[PDB]
RNA sequence: UCUCUUACUUUUAACCAGUGAAAUUGACCUGCCCGUGAGAGGCGGGCAUAACACAGCAAGACGAGAGACCCUAUGGAGCUUUAAUUUAUUAAUGCAAACAACCUGCAUUAAAAAUUUCGGUUGGGGCG
RNA sequence: ACUGAACUCCUCACACCCAAUUGGACCAAUCUAUCACCCUAUAGAAGAACUAAUGUUAGUAUAAGUAACAUGAAAACAUUCU
RNA sequence: GCUAAACCUAGCCCCAAACCCCACCUUACUACCAGACAACCUUAGCCAAACCAUUUACCCAAAUAAAGUAUAGGCGAUAGAAAUUGAAAUGGCGCAAUAGAUAUAGUACCGCAAGGGAAAGAUGAAAAACAAGCAUAAUAUAGCAAGGACUAACCCCUAUACCUUCUGCAAUGAAUUAACUAGAAAUAACUUUGCAAGGAGAGCCAAAGCUAAGACCCCCGAAACCAGACGAGCUACCUAAGAACAGCUAAAAGAGCACACCCGUCUAUGUAGCAAAAUAGUGGGAAGAUUUAUAGGUAGAGGCGACAAACCUACCGAGCCUGGUGAUAGCUGGUUGUCCAAGAUAGAAUCUUAGUUCAACUUUAAAUUUGCCCACAGAACCCAAAUCCCCUU
């Protein structure tokens, strides 16, 4: 027989069944919406159009993207979008020679970084690309705040993002206590940023974890039968006195 | 090389026999020397009732009049037990009407279940 | 299965006219799922085929295969059932007009050989049949006298047509 | 045939279930070579030119083609003397009995084949009537075919179904070779 | 399928094989006979004939301007610019015989068959089409209904 | 011995149930009706050869194409070898060539 | 060649074929002389002008040309200038 | 050495 | 052991009774001599010739079931290499990277291996 | 002289003796459309034909009733004896 | 007349539509104690390239078309887009117990395990009613077992089984019956229709074309390779903690003789065996580098090895199972109704001589006109036979 949908639709299926149906609509958006990572490894074409040398006409051109193995201690880090390239090279770059598998790997080294949101310093496993990045972005936290989930591609990168727009979303006085102006320093410094702390606590959650904390959420001892029989009793007793 | 018979505890060597069960419940613990320290308190105590001038028997009459199976219900518990004194103290804390908050610090706990049977 | 043999006792004829010969009674009997290979039983049909009922019982109870005795018995019930049933004035006036065994349903089993192979033995079953017919043995056919080969020679030599020819 | 569609298959030696290993090695069995327990030889195997999925057997002659067979079947019938021409096809009566009984009294063959302009205006009588009767069929102009015509022994079409029919028939005739298919607008076309 | 062999089994080499000798469409030299094929651009040739007989037969109406689009409805030509069709050429064959005051666009022109043309008291204009205005002229109605 | 020793159960066909009477109608359903509706449209069957025709590679290459998706894993990697095996005979093994 | 492909069902085209021989829509195909561009130091002037000729092909070799390209390539081409327009047609041939 | 093939036991155990 | 074999006992054996396989098997109404064939029960010329059982034998049925040798395959695989192609992997160093080391990238050198092949004629072998 | 072929004649009738290959005329059975109605016709289809693969499965033969196998003795079947 | 034979529905196939009490991770199916280890990581190879080494189509998110086009490619086998276009929406010319699912069942059975994997049933409204093989019936001189015949079964005369592989018989296969078991398709061409300078239900073709149909392309078999599982209850070695070694001689022994025990020198039996390595005798060791029970460990591009390339669950120069896989095989074998017809040896290239491509020959259909035989005349100097050419006929 056949499936009635495509196997590849199976877990979109499941989004929209069960308990991440209970999950809020932001999160759920967030989770669906896709965006092509920035290009790290490959350089990416200038137009959409080019003109081959061959023949002299015009090609529509794509970027493929280069394919991305991301070990799990990079999770622990913050790689710059970097990752390891498993691919494959032609012994002396001539397609006539042997063809062997070849591993390129980023260089990582280990780096003490103070979030100003936050107020904390981590080390982090950390490239030579996200130093560039932070720098563009003026700033670890302006880093975090901007680079998006696709291009952030870390764990613990999504998790600063939740705490440092938790914080701003909570303007929280925890934020260096006992000197109100800095904190407000800081909060508007990095005020574009802020959200809605009902969107900001899903930022950055895998699909379990928003399972588990919408399991949290709605979990609730059921409420013995005796109290709802009474306040049933007594609102009918109430009508039965009224009339 | 027998896949399919049921394992028991007539089938393994020595360790094996004594170690595996027939689903008896437990009662008590083993000390140094394999001694068994036999727990009153676990061994299940027969509340057998005194059957003396009792009058139902094991059947009933085929005289009996048919009626229509009506199972108890939560509600219908609520109505026979507990709507009489709301009734009437409203007229005139729900602990008061029997409502136990908490099944803690009762001997029969409803749940989790704590009694046998 | 077939079992035509047991039918055949069924078989009722008219009434015979009074200008007729006595018909001879016919009885067929027969033992099934005989725990003995046909062939063997093969040799006791033939001993005993166009022998009186008493003589094939004599024979038979001096023979030192298996199935003498089943066959024995074989005959013993087909006489009862001929003089019960059958309506056969006397028991010893009965001859064997016919005695076959036939291949009954076998069963397979193994025999292990000596380098882990093997062989299908049979356990062969066999059936017996027997007709009885009423009536003095019929007498065994002389052998041919030099009289009769003669005879049969010159009428071979008087036969003979100039072949080929008008 | 166009219509056709053989659900029709087999398992081959890959789909029919097991049949991986070698039964047994090449040499010293005394046997026959064998690669699987599945292949086409063997009890249970796979069949070898069985066959193999749905199969249509669609294929569209010319819509001339089609139109001159249409033709040439009406041809046919007015030539042996089974078309008959109706005004319409009212009836007094939608009782089966009266139509068979009309189409014996007037010769007409076990099979008639009714047809009318269009569906929706088809008289009611005459829907009831051959509602209930099996080699009296009645069917919209746009349904005519060949093979129902020859079906059925006698055809019996209506003023309008005739005029129709002439156009529609016709038009095969003297058209262009289509830019488009007709589906689409035309200068001439409906 | 013959005796017992690589044919009869059913497995002979693939076409243009020939036993390991240097097959003939290998050992010929390559040359650029091809070359940009699919970029060279094809004329349908409309003849001064064909022109005439479609005049000549109504499918033509020479009272109107006669462009590529009315050529294509009354079928005096087939445009296929999927096949890198860029259009009509008129072509001088017919010349001699025709006798039609028209006023025709093409794509290209020879010069004897304008010179036809003008001498008829009639008017030609070569007028350039790319693929994709080429292919609306060409059918209009499907690009009506592409509702662009 | 393989034949039946007795007749078949008579087999008893209505030439004239609503499916053979009916059968064929609208086939003439574009040239009759304006080719609103084309032919192949009537056909009822699998989604991948409704108005279409081939041989079994072919086939096999459309249903994987357009319900290679739905297939059932089983069923869907039998088609891949299938696909594959009828490559192979068809561009490599024959008469011809 | 691939009688059918993988992926369209369709019979390809030899792409060695078109890189080396041109055919005429009338069936004949045209070609090069082998070695008409090696050690022309060492041919004679008839040689070399024998080499620098556009040849046809045999029946058989034809035959096999076609077989090897698929239809488009037996198409009518309308090109705005071709040198062999003339050449695609044949003209008082018996038989 | 080719091992010895044992034939499945079922066709040898079948009774009346 | 033998000249040189003999006697006896048990097993085997043969007969009676029970149970009951395996290889093998184109069909066989299945002879000898000479000839033909390169090798004959079956072909040619002669000869012989009622029918079947049982026990022996091993000349033939190129006896039956499994064996070796030579040659072939643009068939495998194991092994060795100064056969071809590689360094993917490890070990070193060098240059970058980063602040001596570690890590990463690129090179070089080795160890270890990996994939693949081993044309044709010349009875084989050596040299040719 | 005669005997002596599938050569030739004679009466009648004629497509009715080559491997691989190739052309052609028919056709068993099955299903479908429509006929037919003690088993057929015209067509459309196809898992469409088995003296042969140490072919697969099942049945039964041959070898063969052969090779091979088994239970110490008497008895009151208590028991005793070797 | 025995064995048997016969059956029709159990079910299944392809589509459409539609989304789908208690116990049990410890030795699973075990009521009840101090945790902590937790997952992600390019497929490869067969195969094609007639070797092979770069390369060699594969759930892709709308059918068709663009198009097998642009492109890629030891520019070779082969691979191969996109822009653009935008269709529609109720069962069976399926099987019927060797078929259809393997399925009566993932059961029985087989394997340590992963895994492999069957077979079969047929009464009735009611059961509270003709294959083979044989037998009937053994056999008669002599012979591929028949044919011509004949009054007559035999006697008379004639007759070297079948298939396949060779030039030809020898060689291959067949006990026999039943069932099953093997030619799948494009390019063009040919035939038959439709329409016709146009054909076609978009795209495509077109200098009589175009559309449609008809009609051509088999089966079984390796040793192998790679991926992932499963295997050290045998055996190789090792780890933990055990056990055995009479008696005599010697004295603290890798000592001697010799039980148990371990092994297996030679002979004999056996060779489908008691045994897929045994039995009897004989023999080596038998307090040691011994033998041995238990549990654990080392796993296949590996382990282990007092190297024998030995052993790693009876078949190890690279285990087994599953999958790629219907691997591939220029090699072997097979390739099933009737009938008629035409139908035979020239070479060339080739890692090629067991093959293939071209030529030659052969077949079919079509167009046209000369084809064969052959009179003169003619075809070389260096110094036989015949052949070619060729008007007539
Ligand atoms: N092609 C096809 N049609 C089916 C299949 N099963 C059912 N149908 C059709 O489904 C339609 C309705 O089936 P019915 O059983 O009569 O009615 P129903 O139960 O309401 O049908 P469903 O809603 O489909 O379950 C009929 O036209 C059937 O022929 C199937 O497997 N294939
Ligand atoms: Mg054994
Ligand atoms: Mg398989
Ligand atoms: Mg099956
Ligand atoms: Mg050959
Ligand atoms: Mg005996
Ligand atoms: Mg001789
Ligand atoms: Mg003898
Ligand atoms: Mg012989
Ligand atoms: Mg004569
Ligand atoms: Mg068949
Ligand atoms: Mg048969
Ligand atoms: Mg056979
Ligand atoms: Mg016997
Ligand atoms: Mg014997
Ligand atoms: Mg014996
Ligand atoms: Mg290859
Ligand atoms: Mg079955
Ligand atoms: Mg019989
Ligand atoms: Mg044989
Ligand atoms: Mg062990
Ligand atoms: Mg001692
Ligand atoms: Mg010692
Ligand atoms: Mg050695
Ligand atoms: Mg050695
Ligand atoms: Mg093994
Ligand atoms: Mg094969
Ligand atoms: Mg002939
Ligand atoms: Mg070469
Ligand atoms: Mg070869």
């Amino acid at each position: 027989p056949l499936h009635k949908y495509p196997v590849w639709l199976w877990k979109r299926l499941q989004l929209r069944e069960g308990i991440c149906s209970r999950l809020p609509g932001h999160y759920l958006r967030s989770l669906e919406e896709e965006r092509t990572p920035t290009p790290v490894h490959y350089r990416p074409h200038g137009a959409k159009f080019k003109i081959n040398p061959k023949n002299g006409q015009r090609e529509r051109v794509e970027d493929v993207p280069i394919p991305i193995y991301f070990p799990p201690e990079s999770q622990r880090g913050l790689w710059g979008g970097e990752g390891w390239i498993l691919g494959q090279i032609y012994a002396n770059n001539d397609k006539l020679s042997k063809r062997l598998k070849k591993v390129w790997k980023p260089q990582l080294f280990e780096r003490e970084f103070y979030s100003e949101i936050l107020d904390k310093k981590f080390t982090v496993t950390v490239t030579m690309r996200t130093l560039d990045l932070i720098d563009e972005a003026y700033g670890l936290d302006f880093y975090i705040l901007k680079t998006p989930k696709e291009d952030l591609c870390s764990k613990f990168g999504m998790d600063l993002k939740r705490g440092m727009l938790l914080r701003l979303a909570r303007q929280d006085p925890q934020l260096h206590p006992e000197d109100p102006e800095r904190r407000a320093a800081i909060y508007d410094k990095y005020k574009e940023f802020a959200i809605p702390e009902e969107e900001a606590e899903w930022v950055g959650l895998t699909l379990e974890e928003a399972i588990e904390k919408q399991r949290l959420l709605e979990e609730k001892d059921p409420v013995p039968l005796f109290k709802i029989y009474v306040a049933e009793l007594i609102q009918q007793l109430q009508q039965q006195a009224l009339s | 090389a027998d896949r399919m018979s049921k394992w028991t505890s007539k089938r393994g060597p020595r360790s094996f026999r004594g170690r595996k069960g027939r689903g008896a419940k437990g009662i008590g613990f083993l000390t140094s020397g394999w001694r068994f320290v036999q727990i009153k308190e676990m061994v299940p105590e027969f509340v057998v009732p005194d059957l003396t001038g009792f009058k139902l028997k094991p059947y009933v009459s085929y005289l009996a009049p048919e009626s229509e199976e009506t199972p108890l219900t939560a509600a219908q518990l609520f109505s026979e037990a507990v709507a009489p004194a709301i009734e009437k103290d409203f007229k005139d804390n729900l602990e008061k009407y029997g409502f136990e908050p908490t099944q803690e610090g009762k001997l029969f706990q409803l749940y989790p279940r704590n009694f046998l049977r | 299965i077939s079992r035509k043999w047991e039918k055949k006792n069924k078989i009722v004829y008219p009434p015979q006219l009074p200008g007729e010969p006595r018909r001879p009674a016919e009885i067929y009997h027969c033992r099934r799922q005989i725990k003995y290979s046909k062939d063997k039983m093969w040799y006791l049909a033939k001993l005993i085929r166009g022998m009186s009922i008493d003589q094939a019982l004599a024979q038979l109870e001096f023979n030192d295969k298996k199935g003498a005795k089943i066959i024995k018995e074989v005959l013993l019930e087909a006489q009862d059932m001929a003089v019960r049933d059958h309506n056969v004035e006397f028991r010893s006036n009965l001859y064997i007009a016919e005695s076959t065994s036939g291949r009954g349903q076998c069963l397979k089993r193994i025999r292990y050989h000596g380098r882990g192979r093997f062989g299908i033995m049979e356990k062969v079953y066999c059936h017996y049949f027997v007709k009885l017919v009423e009536g003095p043995p019929p007498p065994p056919e002389p052998p041919k006298t030099a009289v009769a080969h003669a005879k049969e020679y010159i009428q071979q030599l008087r036969s003979r047509t100039i072949v080929h020819t008008l | 045939n166009f219509k056709r569609i053989s659900y029709a298959k087999t398992k081959t030696r890959a789909e029919v279930r097991g049949g991986g290993r070698k039964p047994w090695p090449q040499k010293g069995t005394g046997r026959a070579r064998h690669g699987s327990i599945r292949s086409p030889l063997w009890r249970g195997g796979g069949v070898a030119h069985g066959p193999r999925g749905p199969t249509s057997y669609y294929y569209m002659l010319p819509m001339k083609v089609r139109a001159l067979g249409l033709k040439v079947a009406l041809t046919v019938k007015l030539a042996q003397d089974d078309l008959h021409i109706m005004d319409s096809l009212e009836l007094p009566t939608g009782d089966p009995q009266y139509l068979t009984e009309l189409a014996h009294y007037r010769r007409w063959g076990d099979s008639v084949l009714l047809v009318d302009l269009t569906h929706e205006e088809m008289p009611q009588s005459i829907v009831e009537a051959t509602s209930r009767l099996k080699t009296f069929n009645l069917i919209p102009a746009v349904g005519l075919n060949v093979h129902s015509m020859l079906k059925h022994q006698t055809l019996v079409l209506t003023l309008p179904t005739v005029a129709f029919l002439e156009d529609k028939l016709l038009w095969q005739d003297s058209r262009y070779r289509p830019l488009y298919p007709f589906s689409l607008p035309y200068s001439d076309f409906p | 399928r013959g005796h017992k062999g690589e044919r009869q089994r059913g497995t002979r080499p693939r076409l243009g094989f020939e036993g390991g000798q240097t097959p003939f469409y290998i050992r010929i030299p390559k040359y650029g006979f091809n070359e940009g094929h699919s970029f060279r651009r094809q004329y349908k040739p409309l003849s001064l004939n064909r022109l005439q007989y479609l005049i000549d037969l109504g499918r033509v109406d020479p009272s109107q301007p006669i462009d590529l689009t009315q050529l294509v409805n009354g079928r005096g030509v087939t445009i296929q610019p999927l096949k890198r069709d860029y259009g009509v050429q008129l072509v001088e064959e017919g010349a001699d015989t025709f006798t039609a005051k028209v006023n025709i666009e093409v794509q290209l022109a020879s010069e004897l068959a304008i010179a036809a043309i003008e001498k008829n008291g009639g008017v030609v204009t070569t007028a350039f089409y790319d693929p994709r205005s080429l292919d609306i002229v060409c059918k209009p109605v499907p690009f009506f209904l592409r509702g662009q | 011995i393989g034949i039946r020793l007795t007749l078949p159960p008579p087999k008893v066909v209505d030439r004239w149930n609503e499916k053979r009477a009916m059968f064929g109608v609208y086939d003439n359903i574009g040239i009759l009706g304006n080719f609103e509706k084309h032919p192949k449209e009537l056909i009822r069957g699998p989604i991948w050869l409704r108005g279409w025709k081939g041989n079994e590679l072919q086939r096999c290459i459309r249903k994987r194409k357009m319900v290679g998706s739905r297939m059932f894993a089983d069923d869907l990697h039998n088609l891949n070898k299938r696909i594959r095996y009828l490559y192979k005979h068809f561009n490599r093994h024959g008469k011809f060539r | 060649l691939t009688y059918f492909s993988a992926r369209k069902g369709k019979r390809k085209t030899v792409k060695a074929v078109i890189d080396r021989f041109l055919r005429l829509h009338c069936g004949l195909w045209v070609r090069r002389k082998a070695g008409y561009k090696k050690k022309l130091w060492k041919k004679t002037p008839a040689r070399k002008k024998r080499l620098r000729e556009f040849v046809f092909c045999n029946k058989t070799q034809s035959k096999l040309l076609d077989k090897m390209t698929t239809s488009f390539w037996k198409r009518r081409n309308w090109y705005v200038d071709d040198p062999y327009q003339k050449y695609h047609d044949r003209t008082n041939l018996k038989v | 050495f080719t091992p010895p093939i044992y034939q499945p036991k079922f066709k040898t155990e079948k009774e009346f």
